[PDB]
DNA sequence: CCGCAAGGACCGCATACTACAA
RNA sequence: AUUGAAAGUUGUAGUAUGCGGUCCUUGCGGCU
């Protein structure tokens, strides 16, 4: 009995959402910033592509675009929320894309581990395509809990 | 073993525009939902609604002596060679619109005026499902069949095998999360497919598949495929025709206010195009008759040469563009 | 990812104005003008509504907007109220009618706003402004306009001096608090 | 199987198009129409009907219809209608009915509807050219082999009623696409290597020709054709849900000039100059005047009537969209 | 002796029942008692009737040779024969073989009786929509209670929200089945599935209709008795036809009405019961019950035939096993 | 699958009949339920039942727990009712009409979103069937008690 | 650089809704 | 040596005809 991608995208979704929530709980700033950005990502994939809005969210970190992986950014290390904020988009968006939801899930990634960037700014026009729907599809659900559960 | 009947053509049917072969009315989200067989779930179109429209258009060619019989059909003279007498009257008949023509009644049976004359000579099986088209996320779509489909295949080739008396006429096993699948469908360097919402694990029977359709079909497919077939489980298969259908919100605009009128908003279910259905024609001895459709041979014959490469449109909605399909026709 | 950004057409490249925009700016300025001339006695009339929305213009402005906006079988009262933008007379019920309501379409079509090619051909479109970089288009530039009558009313008239108007008064676009986005 | 002759439509967009399908929960509120296996931008054949109909419906109630003199409806139900022909009036008026030619060819309003069937089949409008943005040239035409099929297809189907193999990173371009001496072209965020044809453009252009003539919707045959390119599927697949025109529109809050809570939305369009085309059937009429009584006589109205002409499809109207240049090529 | 009679459907079954209460302008056979649907003896009997009837005119019954009936009957009826054999082919009476197997055509009916009983198709195995398997072989206890009678003269206990499944049917580790739009939990059960797929191996062979009787073993679902006659009475197809008047374009008056059918993927069993010949002056070949009984056999054994109406637009198919 | 409809109309007939009296002199709250209701499955069929609960949830969090819904604490008729319609829709697939009734939901007491996240698609897919059918006889009797 | 981050109307209406012989 | 023997509720029949996902809505405010 196989489970479908959406299983996994809204739970991911729901455990990224519950995370900031309990690593954050009194801080309303750092969980109204995530919700803000959640909100903005999509449109901003829609105007100027997935690695434009990948590269966007690591600016605000002042990481270099070209040498970061994704792992080893760690957003509890931020003093703004709005650099925490950033920081777990782009974390909770790129191990989407690289990892799913486990190895052993209905949806283990795309990028086979890749760092999503360094995969987009690697592979080809169809395997950017591909990705940039899927990234599309977790911010869906990542907006919808972040709706309901983070405040402002 | 089969022996009230002689000889069996299959029609294929490849849809180009999306189908609606209706059921009726519902009281549910989907009001106006497509021809379903109920314990599969599997889309369908019963018999009687591709008996229909093969009648209708055969009828119209056989009034507009359009028939090729071995020469033109003239129905009129043959009818005079056949009921001599009172053939005059029986022709004021199908001008009236009471009777139908000879040889549409021969094949199809007669009018409804004349239903306790004598039976049909044609049985229009329901058609099948045997490839359903599912978006992919490479290769845009696949042509998704299963096992369970390619068994009642081989099943009704048994089914012609033994009306033909041809014995010389006369193994797909793989888990849910697994999948068969051309290369235009497989992501590259992962060996998954991703069919609508659903990840598939590409399993080392599609170029046997395609052997058979082509023997069916003809060396061409309805003028046009391998690399974008997809074979899964039967339950998955299921899943994708009864949740990847069309589903779409019409409504009547009331022409004055610009806005939708009241009882003017409903939800309808298409078959989507590119789906290749097939139906298994049979063909018994005319139970009513002129030397040139006298026995089965010759009402296979006709039916081959008039339907072959044929456009028919099947099902409601015609006006606006629903229901239109290519017929391939093959013993 | 720029932070700013501006109506670029994605074939072309011109900058220009979307007819939501321009049916948007003669509707919220023809909320204007009957709230400034007769703002007190349609406050009068509707206090029922004026207690959903809360006392000066700026309640004024919003009781109208929803008047025609939700309300709008209720404008009977004051369907036959006139204003005068600027020596045309028009009614209540012809705003209703030009912009339309939930329950009837818009009798007028108020169409994209595009600049002239003679002037892609002469001179900028664009030019950088400051407030942080943004692009905006010069002044000097001359876009052409049209709105089209689709019922027997012909009221496209009516709401051509009114788009005019609101182009002078009010103007288009964004920082209009500053002056941006008036036309000549 | 009364469809003697077929018109094809041409739909060629002067505004951004929306043709909607409903409100979704996601970033785009509102989607336009798409084939869902394909993911192909659509018009449904529905939406295109209600369209034609409701100009024609205006222009039958305008005495604008010519059949090459003009159309009395009033004096021809009174000669189809006879004693019944005062009744029908009224309600035609009471806007229970629809006049006389309108319901002969798109067939009757509901209170008629079981007295007989429509006489024309108004076929699901199919994407043919779809405007992508060119590093060279400004924009192209593009097009895939799919699309190419279907248009085949939909030929052999023209022809009864009247009785390319690309890879991914491949295109077949024009030369004003093509970047100088690097043989390839650049289409929104996809660099294509030009793959050396001479057949595939140049039959399409004939189609086009055969079709709409030397007059391709206010400009010559000839320009298009240097701007005309062929991309793999998948190419055309991204282009189409990617590059379509995604508007961010607002309500605004008359209190203080600001953007109303839950006052920001999206809408989904096909960009302008968008080809499109619909295969329009027309079979002998089930309802009548001497003047439209057949197959060839429908097909002239429908013809004359539409061709050339400026039409609305989908939705937003008020704001300037939907607007279409017609050709109706016979 | 007798011969137990296999019928499975392969198309839907249309067996018309005009005395049958329904909603349905055109419900199906079913039986009185248990209000499950059935194929009455004498619709069988006529089926089988006109097929060998064909069969024997043509020349294609075998007897292991072929059987000339007109040979036959001279040196049967002798002096009677020449105006026999002219009744035949004025169809007012049958050929010998049929006679002496289903008895004498109507104008010579107190001649001789018909040498077998074709008793009713009784339901067996009745297809039911599954979450899993695509669809179960659906049975009840009342059922194979009956059929063990049936065989052993010839020759359970579940709540209504238990079901005993075969594995295919079974959601992983949930031990539930999901019937059409219904959950049935799992009943433990070691070999009631298993008895009855012996006993359909004893009687029909080891191929299923063209499968293996395992395959079969996992998509066996046991219901309860009222839960499987809710199924055969509230999940046969129930099919709108209409009428299409070609001068409109339009549904024709009086040209709507609605018909149900047995679906495909159902196994019925009938009891033949066979004895001795009663005609006169009978061909050694078939002067018993045993050779009637062998004739039925191999005429009838893998056999296709249309049962019910509506064969044109391609009901009542099934296949038999006897 | 004859019984299931009873169980089904018995819950529906309950859930309206709640509405109905505890807001007999409020319309609007009425109206609201009744529109939502009809409006509910169409939602479903667009964006799956998965993202309609979400949708109901963001109308109303620390944990996704229908049980701790409280719909008559809400301010206006829309969130009211869209509390009271979500209840209802998740009671139906975790509870039924209870554990001494035929049917006793799908869910065995799990929240049908979370249950959604951790299921199989069979699963998801028999929820969403009922979901469907619930909804479509809690429209019947909202027309004619609402 | 900051903020936002949909809502209601319509909600399948009408017609055909057995006919006839054997 | 049974009110018994013998008899296919079957044949003909397109869930179809009519119906725009449309109407109302300024990507803006100046804040974090």
């Amino acid at each position: 009995d196989i489970r479908e991608i959406e299983q996994e995208r809204a739970s991911f979704a729901f455990k990224v959402v519950s995370d900031i929530k309990d690593k954050y709980s009194q801080n309303k700033k750092v969980q109204g910033k995530y919700s803000s950005y959640a909100e903005k990502a999509p449109t901003i994939i829609l105007n100027n592509g997935l690695g434009a809005t990948l590269a966007f969210f690591l600016s605000k970190l002042e990481k270099p675009i070209d040498d970061v992986d994704y792992k080893s950014i760690n957003p509890e290390s931020f003093g703004n929320a709005e650099n925490i904020a950033y920081a777990f988009l782009y974390k909770h968006l790129s191990t989407w894309l690289a990892e799913g939801n486990g190895k052993d899930s209905a949806f283990s990634g795309l990028t086979n581990g890749e760092d999503p960037l360094k995969y987009i700014m690697e592979k080809t026009a169809i395997d950017v395509a591909i990705s940039t729907e899927e990234a599309l599809s977790i911010l869906n659900w990542i907006k919808k809990f972040a709706k309901a559960m983070l405040e402002e | 073993m089969f022996d009230m009947f002689e000889k069996a053509v299959v029609f294929g049917l490849y849809s180009i525009t999306p189908v609606h072969a209706g059921s009726g009315a519902e009281l549910s989200v989907i009001d106006l939902p497509i021809q379903r067989e109920r314990h599969t779930g599997f889309p369908v179109i019963w018999g009687q609604s591709l008996k229909g429209v093969l009648r209708s258009r055969f009828r119209q060619l056989e009034l507009d002596e359009k028939i090729e019989v071995e020469q033109k059909w003239k129905w009129k003279e043959k009818t005079k060679e056949v009921l001599k007498e009172k053939a005059d009257e029986f022709i004021k008949k199908v001008e009236e619109r009471k009777r139908d023509p000879l040889l549409t009644e021969i094949v199809f049976g007669p009018a409804t005026d004349g239903a306790s004359e004598h039976a049909g000579a044609v049985s229009v099986g329901d058609a099948k499902i045997l490839l359903f088209p599912v978006r992919s996320a490479k290769g845009v779509f696949a042509f998704v069949t299963s096992p369970i489909v390619i068994q009642r295949l081989k099943e009704d080739f048994e089914l012609v095998s033994e009306i033909e008396n041809d014995i010389e006429l006369k193994k797909v096993e793989l888990s849910n999360n697994e999948t068969i699948a051309g290369n235009a469908l497989i992501l590259n360097g992962e060996n998954k497919v991703i069919l609508e919402d659903i990840v598939l694990k590409v399993k080392s029977v599609i170029e046997n598949l395609v052997e058979v359709l082509k023997t069916l079909f003809g060396d061409n497919f309805f003028g046009k495929i391998k690399e974008r077939i997809a074979i899964v489980s039967d339950d998955v298969f299921k899943s994708f025709t009864r949740f990847s259908t069309e589903i779409v919100a019409r409504v009547r605009i009331d022409a004055e206010k610009g806005t939708v009128a009241r009882g003017g908003l409903w939800y309808e279910e298409f078959l989507p195009s590119d789906t290749l259905m097939y139906s298994l024609i049979a063909v018994g001895s005319p139970k009513k008759l002129p030397k040139e459709v006298d026995n089965t041979q010759k009402i296979v014959n006709v039916l081959k040469v008039t339907f072959n490469n044929a456009f028919l449109q099947i099902g409601g909605d015609e006006t606006v563009g629903k229901g239109f399909v290519k017929v391939r026709a093959g013993v | 990812v720029y932070e700013t950004s501006i109506r670029l057409h994605r074939n072309y490249g011109v900058p220009y104005i979307p007819g939501s925009a321009l049916k948007g700016v003669a509707k919220h300025y023809a909320f204007s003008i009957l709230a400034r001339e007769n703002g007190d006695e349609i406050l009068r009339i509707y206090e029922s509504v004026k207690e959903d929305l809360k006392e000066d213009y700026y309640l004024t402005a919003a009781v109208i907007q929803e008047l025609f906006e939700k309300k709008f079988d209720e404008l009977g009262a004051i369907r036959n109220t006139r204003v005068e933008i600027g020596d045309t007379v028009i009614s209540v019920g012809d705003i209703v009618k030009i912009f339309g309501t939930q329950k009837e379409e818009g009798s007028v079509i108020f169409f994209d706003a595009f600049p002239t090619p003679e002037q892609l051909k002469d001179k900028p479109n664009l030019e950088l402004d400051i407030m942080i970089f943004f692009l905006t288009v010069p002044a000097g530039v001359e876009f052409t306009f049209a709105v089209a009558s689709r019922d027997l009313d012909d009221l496209a008239e009516k709401a051509e001096k009114l788009l005019k108007e609101a182009l002078k008064k009010f103007g288009v676009g964004a920082k209009t608090s500053l002056g941006y986005g008036r036309f000549d």
